[PDB]
RNA sequence: GAUCUGGUUGAUUCUGCCAGUAGUCAUAUGCUUGUUUCAAGGACUUAGCCAUGCAUGCCUCAGAAUCACUGCAUUGCAGGAAUCUGCGCAUGGCUCAUUACAUCAGACGUAAUCUGCCGCAAAAAUCUUGCGGUCUCCGCAACAUUGGAUAACUUGGCGAAACGCCAAGCUAAUACAUGAACCAACCGGAUGUUCUCUGUUCCGGCGGCAGGGCAACCUGCUGCCAUGGGACGUCCAGCGAAUGAAUGAAAGUAAAACCAAUGCCUUCACCGGCAGUAACACUCAGAAGUGUUGAUUCAAUUCAUUCCGUGCGAAAGCCGGGUUUUUUUAUCCGGCGUCUUUUGACGAACAACUGCCCUAUCAGCCAGCGAUGGCCGUGUAGUGGACUGCCAUGGCGUUGACGGGAGCGGGGGAUUAGGGUUCGAUUCCGGAGAGGGAGCCUGAGAAAUAGCUACCACUUCUACGGAGGGCAGCAGGCGCGCAAAUUGCCCAAUGU
RNA sequence: CAUCCAAAAUCGAGUAACAAUUGGAGGACAAGUCUGGUGCCAGCACCCGCGGUAAUUCCAGCUCCAAAAGCGUAUAUUAAUGC
RNA sequence: CCAGAGGGCGCCCGUGAUUUUUUACUGUGACUAAAAAAGUGUGACCAAAGCAGUCAUUCGACUUGAAUUAGAAAGCAUGGGAU
């Protein structure tokens, strides 16, 4: 079927390869999985390793992480703002690695207020800590910008990290 | 190998040259491999300079090498 | 997946013939590699001669009358490589296979308490889960909890009576050492020096007794003991010294006059 | 054996080919042969077409027997059909058509990946079962005492035939689906409107009350906490996989307080002082302060969220040895079998260093639709223009690119004093193919062809409604050409 | 294939009919001063050349030569080739 | 269970070179399937062949033999330092 090979392609000399061999099942493309938003649907496929890999369709939730404090919580994926690859993708709100996105942001808020025995732990954690301004404004409103740092098209789980100052400032200005 | 051209972005073109021997005529011949490499943005050697290049995993269609050092 | 082997493409350290038969046995995968191993059936039939035919080797082994590593085997085909003790309790004999001088499989005969000793070269060390360190060997054995002084390419004395590891021996310095493969097989000598070439094979220079130095790859070093008077295990028929072609021929004639 | 013999002329000496001459596991062909030993053998001419038969199936002591099957036995045993289950059939065998940066040979890498069988090994998550009362709730007890179908078979059958099929009734498991408390070690973090020591003070915070208020805020009073450890309660904790964060040492001299915490020595003290010092505010005064590599974002450890079936049963498994009479018993042991995790081996899949016949009356080749590279993704077991999108304008060539012709490649054969010359279809190794093409399932591994699906060229049956076939597997037949064996016997040997 | 023709007892050569052939005899190239037949015909001849009635070469016989249970012929390829 | 003294090797890393330094070639050494070829031993009756067998003399011995060499380039290590 679909194959991944250099033997239907031109050489560096501009010449053409000539065949003598029918295509292997070792070399083997498959059609791309389309992860979007909506109800979760997961269709496995069997692979050559004797194990299954999972085709994410329509994931509307992700496991997101806040940098620097070494934490994470689940939250809901709402929108896709941006992508490097195309504009077309963004409009359909496809989810593929290194798309900037938008999340519910609620659990992070909740967490950070918890960041008598309790009470003095807080005061210690308040000390020697600060947060970027562009972060906190968004985090107040209850929306945030994050990146999806796992490939959802072959695991059917979408995990992401939350943008921090250096990189956040770039993606912001691209909008 | 030397530098054949500096053209392309982060990719150079190296030319090895060696000698093959032919038994019947008892005499050598000159034969060159023109090869492509991915030059790190650290280095930028001039044409005619000599380069050293290692064995890395594939990086493009033709490129398998990388620039360790420059003379 | 290969499941057939032809006599010529098989080792002739198994000492098969060109004529008689067409196939040779391809052993089941195990501790040892295809070239360095010798399959059960070959041993029993062509050397020991407790069998005259293939079917007779099945008769003995399937039933069970034969042990290797002190474990009884119901396997018809199994590898037997190097430093393996095999015991047939019916005869009451204990063979220890080794590399004889001149590239031949040695079958050497040992006292009974030596047949509980075994030597395994370490290949990798690594930490596994729970922080539990592991030495993985050249026979595929896993030594749990090895000494903190263990390194790649060292030997671990291994009790087969009950499984554990007593004190090690290193490849460090001059020590009595023997070769595996490379056609310097069974030749024994001190390590004179260990050369390093990083990113490539590390040469080592060995010097056998009565001089005559030579070079073999680090990979082909297998330690024996601290010293030649501290050896834990027996030597094959020749001591690990080779002789010149002329002297071979001379001695062959001298004995043939009897 | 390093060999020059005839042929141009009236006669002669050259140049020069022709003819003679010896080999060939090199083929054909004529004629001729009394025996033995050793053998190639439909490659060449069409990888043309095929009548007929046969060519991978398999169970012990150990997965399932109520054959209405057979013996011994008389509600007991052994054989045991074909049927479910498991494993193998992708290897061997045969054939050279494609094919020149291909394929292959020597050397090399896969820190870029998969891997059944085999070997050495690893394994502490799991709230279950039974009975009694009883509300779907409790109390006890603890070789765990689990559930539901389906074939052979039986019954009705269908069809011209078909390695074609239907309904109903049965009943198994190491098939399938469930599920294991107690047994249970060790390791931490989040903590709680639990109380017990506590900081003989105020720079800060929090709660309550009163007064004023521009409702932003200020003042007064009371209680609690502030670098601390115990006691008690609660929640998360395993392996495998995903993401973020930390870890995965270091090697550029020795003055002596200056600031807070804190230890030790010392006195009586919260005074003085620095002799001692892995770690160490607990139950451990050493129960990891230290993974392997030339090189790692790798091994592994910790913390925070996760996984939803597409991961994790002690097979809820089988067969024996006894003890020990009461056998028929929690008295013990042995041999097999399986889930998941782990890494050697056997292999699979990629990549590259070097090498390879003739031809220029084949000199320019390559990019719309990927040509060369960069950037971000997608896909794959994995690296990669392998592929999408964006950006850049490169890449190769007289040291012969590109195109064409001939050819499976190598080990090796023949011939040669030497240098060479020529052959390789063919026993071994590597690759590719199964009428021509493409697509696919299953499986650890296949783009399999005595597996499947479709088309095309052929081709076989049919009461013509339909159903099939693939010898370049062994014999054998037709065709072909100068040209090539028996429709034999055997699993005794050699292997699987 | 081998071992045997009794170990008490088991076969068999004298034209040794159990009978060797295939190509050659002018030169190259080992072997005819032959005899008959044919007469530029028939044919031989890799090549040089034989045959027109006087054939060392044709068609037959005898004789001798080379190899030998093998020997001729065709084509390709290698040596011969320093073509 | 030696203060001091310069140290002496081994191991790893850091720093320093006015310009470190290479290659062909050669000697030696590594690393490299069998079959085939060259070759050693051996009376398969000899021989192409094979890797066998041979001896006492019995309830095995020979530590039974099954050597060894070559095998284009290219890659590997280390001497040499003329061209």
């Amino acid at each position: 079927g679909i194959v991944r090979s250099r033997l239907h392609k031109r050489k560096i000399t501009g010449g053409k390869t000539k065949i003598h061999r029918k295509r292997m099942k070792a070399e083997l493309g498959r059609l791309p999985a389309h992860t979007k938003l909506g109800a979760r649907r997961v269709s496995p496929v069997r692979a050559r390793g004797g194990n299954f890999k999972l085709r994410g369709l329509r994931l509307d939730t992700g496991n997101f992480a806040w940098s620097t404090e070494a934490i994470a919580q689940r939250a809901r994926i709402l929108d896709v703002v941006y992508n490097a690859t195309s504009n077309e993708l963004v409009r359909t709100k496809t989810l593929v690695k290194n798309c900037i996105v938008v999340v519910d942001a609620a659990p992070f808020k909740l967490w950070y207020a918890k960041h008598d025995e309790l009470k003095r732990k807080w005061m210690l954690r308040r000390e020697n800590h600060k947060i970027e301004k562009a972060v906190a404004d968004q985090l107040k409103e209850g929306r945030l910008l994050a990146r999806i740092t796992s490939r959802p098209g072959q695991t059917a789980r979408a995990d992401g990290a939350l943008l921090e100052g250096a990189e956040l400032q770039f993606y912001l200005k691209k909008l | 190998g030397v530098v054949h051209s500096t053209k392309m972005k982060r990719s150079i073109v190296i030319r090895r040259d060696y000698l093959h021997f032919i038994r019947k005529y008892q005499r050598y011949q000159k034969r060159h491999r023109s090869l492509t490499v991915h030059c790190s943005p650290c280095f930028d050697p001039k044409p005619g300079d000599e380069v050293i290049v290692g064995q890395c995993r594939p990086l493009s269609k033709t490129i398998r090498y990388n620039v360790l050092e420059v003379v | 997946t290969k499941k057939h082997l032809k006599r010529l493409y098989a080792p002739k350290d198994w000492m098969l013939s060109k004529l008689t038969g067409v196939f040779a046995p391809r052993p089941r995968a195990g501790p040892h590699k295809l070239r360095e191993c010798m399959t059960l059936m070959i041993i029993i039939r062509n050397r020991l001669k407790y069998a005259l035919n293939a079917a007779e080797a099945q008769m003995i082994l399937r039933q069970g009358l034969v042990c290797v590593d002190g474990k009884p085997r119901k396997d018809t085909k199994y590898p037997v490589g190097f430093m393996d003790v095999v015991e047939i309790p019916r005869t009451g004999d204990r063979f220890r296979i080794l590399y004889d001088v001149k590239g031949r499989f040695a079958l050497v005969k040992v006292g009974e308490a030596e047949g509980n000793i075994k030597l395994l070269k370490v290949e990798n060390v690594y930490t596994s889960t729970g922080r539990i360190p592991v030495a993985m060997t050249h026979d595929g054995h896993r030594i749990r909890y090895p000494d903190p002084r263990t390194h790649r390419g060292d030997t671990l004395v291994y009790n087969l009576k009950e499984k554990k590891v007593v004190d090690l021996i290193k490849s460090s310095n001059g020590k009595v050492v023997m070769v595996t493969g490379g056609a310097n097989r069974g030749r024994i000598g001190e390590i004179m020096s260990i050369e390093r070439h990083p990113g490539a094979f590390d040469i080592a220079r060995l010097k056998d007794a009565a001089g005559h130095e030579f070079a073999t790859r680090a990979s082909n070093i297998f330690v024996i003991g601290k010293d030649m008077q501290s050896v834990p295990v027996t030597l094959p028929k020749q001591q690990g010294l080779r002789i010149n072609v002329i002297q071979e021929r001379e001695e062959k004639l001298i004995a043939a006059e009897a």
